[PDB]
């Protein structure tokens, strides 16, 4: 089973180089090519340079030679990705791809880098019960509120990832150098408050792992 | 350094009918024998999936319904039939000389029947209060097309400082789109007024959806 595990996101001040690494398993780390591949959000791809794990041997792009540098370990078989003095057009989500001549058959998850010169912030979760008044019926829907946070990303859980079936997950937009993200799940006014439903939120900066119960108000 | 270009950048396709998609060189990259052409898949938040290689050759897991053809500068891709699954963003990339580029991009989305979205109008929760923020959320699911307007009312007249949108990638299933807003206010604004409205215009209907509460109740 082959598989490729790329570490965490990352945040990072302007002018400090950061290290990206690849885990790859189910397969002979040394004798298969690994490509790096840049996307700028909301953009497309780019080919950032090949790296062969038996010994050193790279050809980056012309665009990128002078930023970023390839090392694989073969004892660990972990492919990994220096990225000299971050600026502002750097922040982007950077792929490693396992390749067998000519094209990138596995993928990893992707490190979303983000430059970004803020401060990291905890974020605030608002349980989001129907307005005020006993029940309305038929089927009612639930929210999550995720105030003022910072950097990227906040991973939603509804009931530890039972029920998620019927659950719309926004993605975040900045407003004043802060992140805000909202979270909707529509149920069946059975199963509400007979069942209890629990909001999940995880934020890697901060180290923070709130879970709040919705009640009715 | 090749050039790819994508034509068209976004296409329109209804569920079970037939998808062009041409992807121009600026040099032939099937030079010494055989195209070098690969063709991707790519969802929201999911790294790229290798369709096609070569432009003619499919890779293990992808179904024949997945259709690419070309040579030397001219090659397209073809999905016949589509499903709701299909909704991506595709690439295609170049091999042989000299750094890999991939195309320009072009997205896919579907038509289907016009969906009017459910409505729902969420009052701050209790512990925004104690921090001193309060934020009214309002709550649009499923729904198609993706043109829609949102406006809040506040005691009978508009507001439109401080207002956070965000709108959902098409549905994987349903093939709906979804938006959440909020009024980003302080305590100290939200007890002076007692009325907010949600206001939505589509085009299923003239009259907007309005959802509305009272802070009195």
């Amino acid at each position: 089973q082959v598989q490729l595990q790329q570490s965490g996101p990352e945040l990072v001040k302007p002018g400090v180089s950061v290290k990206i690494s690849c885990k790859a398993s189910g397969y002979s780390f040394t004798s298969f090519y690994i490509y790096w591949v840049k996307q700028r959000p909301g953009q497309g791809l780019e080919w950032i340079g090949w790296i062969f794990p038996g010994s050193t041997n790279t050809k980056y792009n012309e665009k990128f030679k002078g930023k970023a540098t390839l090392t694989a370990d073969t004892s660990s078989s972990t492919a990994s990705m220096q990225l000299s003095s971050l600026t502002s057009e750097d922040s982007a989500v950077y792929f490693c791809a396992r390749v067998d001549g000519y094209a990138m058959d596995y993928w990893g998850q992707g490190t979303s880098v983000t430059v970004s010169s803020a401060k990291t912030t905890a974020p605030s979760v608002y349980p989001l019960a129907p307005v005020c008044g006993d029940t309305t019926g038929s089927s009612v829907t639930l929210g999550c509120l995720v105030k003022g946070y910072f950097p990227e990303p906040v991973t939603l859980t509804w009931n530890s990832g039972s029920l998620s079936s019927g659950v719309h997950t926004f993605p975040a937009v900045l407003q004043s150098d802060l992140y805000t993200l909202s979270s909707s799940v529509t149920v069946t006014s059975s199963t509400w408050p007979s069942q209890s439903i629990t909001c999940n939120v995880a934020h890697p900066a901060s180290s923070t792992k709130v879970d709040k119960k919705i009640e009715p108000r | 350094d090749i050039v790819l270009t994508q034509s068209p950048a976004s296409l329109a396709v209804s569920l079970g009918q037939r998808a062009t998609i041409s992807c121009r060189a600026s040099e032939s990259v099937d030079s010494y024998g055989n195209s070098f052409m690969n063709w991707y898949q790519q969802k929201p938040g999911q790294p790229p999936k290798l369709l096609i290689y070569r432009a003619s050759n499919l890779e293990s897991g992808i179904p024949a319904r997945f259709s690419g053809s070309g040579s030397r500068t001219d090659f397209t891709l073809t999905i016949n039939p589509v499903e709701a699954d299909d909704v991506a963003t595709y690439y295609c990339q170049q091999s042989n000389e000299d750094p890999f580029t991939f195309g320009s991009g072009t997205k896919l989305e579907i038509k289907r029947a016009d969906a009017a979205p459910t409505v729902s109008i969420f009052p701050p929760s209790s512990k925004l209060g104690t921090s001193g923020g309060a934020s009214v959320v309002c709550f649009l699911n499923n729904f198609y097309p993706k043109d829609i307007n949102v406006k809040w009312k506040i005691d009978g007249s508009e507001r439109q400082n401080g207002v956070l949108n965000s709108w959902t990638d098409q549905d994987s299933k349903d093939s709906t789109y979804s938006m959440s807003s909020t009024l980003t206010l302080t305590k100290d604004e939200y007890e002076r007024h007692n009325s907010y409205t949600c206001e939505a215009t589509h085009k299923t209907s003239t009259s907007p959806i309005v959802k509305s509460f009272n802070r009195n109740e």
